[PDB]
RNA sequence: AGCAUGUCCUCCGGGACGAUGGGUACUCUGUGGGGACCGCCGGUGUUAAAUCGGAGGAAGGUGCGGGCCACGGUAGGUCAGUAUGCCCCGAAUUUCCCGGGCUACACGCGGGCUACAAUGAAUGGGACAAUGGGUCCCUCCCCUGAAAAGGGCUGGUAAUCUCACAAACCCAUCCGUAGUUCGGAUCGAGGGCUGUAACUCGCCCUCGUGAAGCUGGAAUCCGUAGUAAUCGCGUUUCAAUAUAGC
């Protein structure tokens, strides 16, 4: 009984079925999650506890592509900086190149470092009333 | 011959353009058949003085109708009323306008009129903000 | 007659629908699969056969609603846009969306250009008259008395 | 004639609160004053 | 003619007696083809008593917030309970509604009266239209807190209010509503 | 670090580093600059003390390196240059 | 067929209608094929403005509604005729519009 | 709304077309008029002024909602819409741009916008509303993209034309059971048009983090019929931005 899965050290909602199982891994919400059940050839409404291990294995092989299956104006990490290209982390990796690019920008005394090392509005709408 | 009155009482917006006339019996709602007639959840409010009428008096007439807007339930109640005036202009019983008369007139004006033209001070026409 | 408003909507709709998977001409083109119904909603469409109804819809709009713009088809495929705290617009359809369908239905002669949008054509008329001679045909025992009495 | 509050209305040298609704480009509280004057009236 | 209407076409009003012989005056048995009468509450008072009870249930079940303006939802939750009072309960289902209605309407209630030099409310009978109308109330009151965060439809917590407050299941909010305030009537006699 | 490597980044072209930054840089260098950054640009290209008086400018890609001094409210502070403040906006460092 | 068209839309309509008569007496007696004066809808402008000129004060708006009266005629061309109605005594409360089509 | 045409159904009137010929047959029509005065009748009040159902009647007895609202005070606000007394400033408190600021925020408070069901996420269905804008500005159709949008080109001095789809809705239905597809504030890359300039300080768009939270005590608040409530709509603050006023 697959009462509970696991996919790439990130145990899923093994209940839940395979559109809704990647939006709880970070680097995926709703959208581009069915892109990767269209890319990996399975039906989403399938019930993924009835699953056999080795469509289960194609489809972790599937999400770990994930680019193949995407297009290219649904990228969070497009144009970033050196790299220049186009990317989507999963992880830790997307908060670990968050804190280090507002830390070095702190290091160099940016607004937005500053901005987010008080714990202040970085877009700049009015702090009267927020965060109390 | 053809009887052709709009008037209805006008609850807000009315445009229901009666045309009723005689022929064979074949009777088509506003370009579309009463056994499938494409409002449906609307007909029952609308289907209520030719019912009163009779199956074999409407299967006798023959009615059309032009429209122009006017809201949905609107529409639902000042159709109704424009076709039981049109049932009354063909030559006909008085027992059929006392029978209109008897459940809720449909053949008078809407007393209650379009809308009130709320004074400011407040969001609606008698209500107002919230004073403390 | 065997027009289409004899019929309840939904059965001719899903008929035009399959007779247009069953043409070659109307397919999915590419980017069906990452792009919404518009601007409106969250999420791409769940159904299947988005397409094709989608554009069997757009024909029965254009059939019942006469030449219709491009524009005119967005602001009718709009929806109650979701903005959080705001309140609400319902801003428009998709342009690509809109524009390939209708594409696809005039490279199937059913949509006829015409100056304030494309009126359907007389050949996709007749056709879905057909049709709803077809759906009527699983209802003709409903009223005898309609042929010529 | 664009701009947030450079034009000015009639008579009131002013940069803001001034009606340039319907091409009358007035403050306010002058219209106010001479809509009764101008033609306009509070007909309701 | 009369073309023997019923509720939705299903269920013939005429074919029903009432049970409290005075909310039988105040509670109409008109048969209407639909019960979307759009009474005139403003030529007068109780202009209700010549108005259908189904319509009357069915718009003051738009209680909440987000129900106003919605008749047409709270028509298809008065069908559906219909058809869950029919099923599950077999019997005339409107004759049901009116049993439920004698059922759960406050009898007695009480009001301020400064008699006696006490600030005390007396123990008085209620009118048979502030009666019906509490009657209502208190069922979508049941209706809308069972059917509040709840695994059970709208129109299925109303049949389950209307199931209580008619076979006089004790369960029942409505029922437990209006014992409370006769209990209350009670206190101040 | 900007598209490249931050060694080239200096000799790149005008509309190709452009592209390297957002939209908002891109159309603000688009649509022509007014009188005060083309000065800015004329003196950072022959090498003088600049004081460019102008938060909102955009950093170029050989004008690194010099220091940049901006007004403030208060007359005017001095603030370095680096690679990670290239495209940047000349006010976000002096509040 | 060939139609002169007038369009007037102003703010008092006592004189435009009194205008409209002398029109069709003057087709009347040259003989004119005309059309009747036509109510056209009446452009009701609207602009209001907060009584309160200080701070404080509440709800207080004036509100400016101004209805002007449109009409749209339909005669028949003739040089005669049209110095004839070109010479009419029309008062100023309204603007005379003319479309010779032919 | 019949008269007749331009294409299909053939079961046969016609369905679609009011562009038109035509007909303003019946209507919406906007300029002048009538209507419903407690008038008659049955109660009350006195036989007065005034008061209930009877009326087959659009409103029976302020038909229904609104503007104007006196003698005076409240030394209430108005030198910051306007003019003006005196004290003052008369090279600054005059006077023209640049940058910041009024957005800065341990923070108290006022009013608004969103939120937890089968009364809910996708897909369709039907035509729906008016007020009021637009010619120096909204936008017709065509092309391009996923979006915002770009080019071209059409309609409008506006019962022509366009912003213009109304949403809420409802249904073959699809849709699922739990405080989560019901529920979305922050922040990171990205593309936009508006402007002379977008970091302070904008909105649009797309993606990934989907959180806080789960009908809210004391206290209060608005409101009597197409009114509360609700769902969205123009317009004003015009370069955008309205969770706002109207
Ligand atoms: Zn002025």
């Amino acid at each position: 009984l697959r009462h509970l899965v696991r996919i790439m050290n990130t145990d899923l909602q093994g209940a839940k079925p395979v559109q809704y199982a990647l939006t709880g891994l970070p680097g995926v919400g709703r959208r581009t999650a069915k892109l990767i059940a269209k890319g990996a050839g399975v039906d989403p409404s399938a019930i993924l506890g009835y699953l056999p291990e080795e469509e289960v294995a194609k489809l972790d092989t599937a999400i770990g592509k994930f680019e193949d299956i995407v297009p290219s104006w649904m990228l969070n990490r497009q144009k970033d900086l050196a790299t220049g290209q186009d990317k989507h982390l999963l992880g830790t990796d997307i908060l670990l190149t968050f804190r280090e690019d507002i830390n070095n920008l702190k290091k160099v005394r940016a607004y937005r470092g500053l901005r987010h090392e008080r714990g202040l509005k970085v877009r700049g709408q009015r702090t009267k009333s927020t965060g109390r | 011959m053809v009887k052709v009155v709009n008037s209805s009482g006008k609850h807000k917006t009315a445009t229901a353009r009666a045309t009723v006339m005689k022929g064979t019996g074949k009777v088509r709602i506003n370009k579309i058949p009463l056994e499938l007639y494409t409002p449906e959840l609307a007909m029952m409010k609308i289907s209520e003085p030719l019912l009163i009428a009779g199956n074999d008096v409407v299967s006798g007439l023959d009615i059309n109708v032009d429209v122009r807007g006017g809201g949905i339930i609107g529409q639902a109640n000042a159709v109704r009323t424009a076709v039981a005036r049109g049932i009354v202009e063909w030559t006909n019983d008085t027992a059929i306008r006392d029978n209109f008369a008897a459940y809720d007139r449909n053949l008078l004006v809407s007393d209650s009129r379009q809308k009130e033209s709320k004074n400011f001070g407040g969001p609606g026409a008698r209500a107002k903000y919230q004073k403390s | 007659m065997t027009t289409v408003f004899d019929v309840p909507a939904t059965e001719m709709i899903e008929k035009l629908a399959g007779i247009l998977k069953e043409d070659d001409k109307i397919v999915p083109p590419e980017w069906a699969g990452n792009v919404k119904t518009g601007v409106h909603k969250e999420l791409p469409p769940t159904n299947d056969d988005w397409w094709y109804i989608r554009c069997a819809a757009v024909l029965r709009k254009i059939y019942t609603d006469g030449p219709i713009g491009i524009e005119r088809l967005r602001s009718v495929y709009g929806g109650k846009k979701d903005n959080g705290s705001k309140p609400f617009h319902k801003a428009k359809g998709s342009g690509s969306v809109a524009r390939k369908t209708v594409q696809q239905l005039e490279a199937a002669g059913f949509l006829q250009k015409v100056k304030d949008g494309r009126t359907v054509s007389a050949k996709g008329r007749s056709m879905m008259d057909n049709a709803a001679h077809e759906l009527k045909l699983e209802l003709l025992e409903k009223i005898p008395e309609l042929a010529k009495y | 004639k664009s701009g947030r509050g450079v034009n000015e209305c009639k008579r009131c040298g002013r940069k803001q609160g001034l009606v340039r609704k319907y091409d009358i480009y007035l403050c306010r509280h002058c219209f106010r004053e001479i809509a009764h004057e101008m033609g306009f009236e509070k007909y309701s | 003619m009369i073309f023997l209407y019923k509720i939705f076409g299903k269920w013939d009003p005429t074919e029903v007696e009432v049970k409290d012989l005075g909310i039988k005056r105040y509670v109409s048995l008109t048969p209407v083809i639909v019960p979307h009468s759009s009474g005139k509450h403003a030529r007068q008072q109780f202009n209700k008593s010549e108005i259908s009870i189904v319509e009357r249930l069915a718009n003051n079940l738009m209680r909440t917030e987000t129900n106003t303006g919605k008749k047409q939802v709270t028509l298809r939750a008065v069908e559906e309970a219909f058809d869950i009072v029919n099923k599950k309960t077999k019997q005339n289902p409107i004759q049901v509604l009116v049993d439920a209605i004698a059922n759960a309407g406050p009898r007695e209630e009480v009001v301020r009266l400064k008699y006696g030099g006490i600030s005390v409310p007396k123990a008085v009978d209620t009118a048979p239209q502030r009666r019906v109308d509490t009657a209502l109330r208190y069922i979508s009151m049941g209706t809308n807190a069972a059917a509040f965060k709840s695994k059970r439809s709208v129109a299925e917590c109303l049949a389950t209010e209307l199931i209580g407050a008619a076979n006089r299941d004790t369960k029942s909010f409505s029922i437990n509503r209006k014992d409370a305030k006769e209990r209350v009537a009670k206190a101040a006699r | 670090y900007r598209g490249k490597t931050v060694s080239e980044l200096q000799e790149l072209s005008l509309e190709e580093f452009a592209e390297l930054l957002p939209s908002r840089e891109r159309r603000s260098l688009k649509r022509g600059f007014t009188d005060g950054q083309k000065k800015v640009l004329h003196e950072f290209k022959e090498g003088k003390k600049i004081r460019t008086h102008h938060r909102d400018m955009i950093i170029l890609p050989e004008m690194i390196g010099k220091t940049i001094e901006i007004h403030n409210g208060k007359g005017f502070v001095s603030v370095d240059l680096q690679p990670e403040m290239v495209g940047h906006r000349f006010g976000e460092f002096a509040p | 067929m060939q139609k002169a068209r007038i369009r007037l839309s102003g703010i008092s309509p006592k004189d435009l209608d009194g205008v409209c008569n002398q029109v069709k007496s003057i087709a009347e007696r040259t003989g004119v094929n005309i059309s009747g004066p036509v109510p056209l809808p009446t452009k009701k402008l609207v602009v209001p403005t907060r009584k309160s000129p200080s701070g404080d004060g509440t709800a207080t708006w004036d509100h400016w509604e101004m209805r002007v009266h449109k009409r749209l005629i339909d005669i028949a061309a003739d040089e005669r005729a049209l110095r004839q109605l070109m010479r009419i005594q029309v008062p100023k409360d309204i603007n005379i519009e003319i479309v010779l089509e032919g």
